[PDB]
């Protein structure tokens, strides 16, 4: 139910 | 990197957010308010990850996706 996180660079 | 504080724009979380890494991200609950500060990452790169100061003072990073903007 919770978005997808977007990648992060760190 | 400066900008005119009246042209500032306000978001919503729409949910909750856990913070993987505290040293760059903040917690966000659903509904608290926060101000943008910044939609590059910390090298001036476009960024899906938004720099912004949230109503208990804490600055730092958040999902953009997991926000609303307030206009």
């Amino acid at each position: 139910m919770p978005p997808t996180l977007p990648h992060r660079d760190w | 990197e400066p900008i005119d504080p009246s042209k500032l724009e306000f978001a919503r979380a729409l949910y909750d957010f856990v913070p993987e890494n505290p040293e760059m991200e903040v917690a966000l609950k659903k509904g608290d308010l926060m101000a943008i500060l910044s939609k590059k990452d910390p090298l001036g790169r476009d960024s899906d990850w938004w720099k912004v100061r949230t109503k208990n003072g804490n600055i730092g990073y958040i999902p953009y996706n997991y926000i609303e903007i307030i206009k």
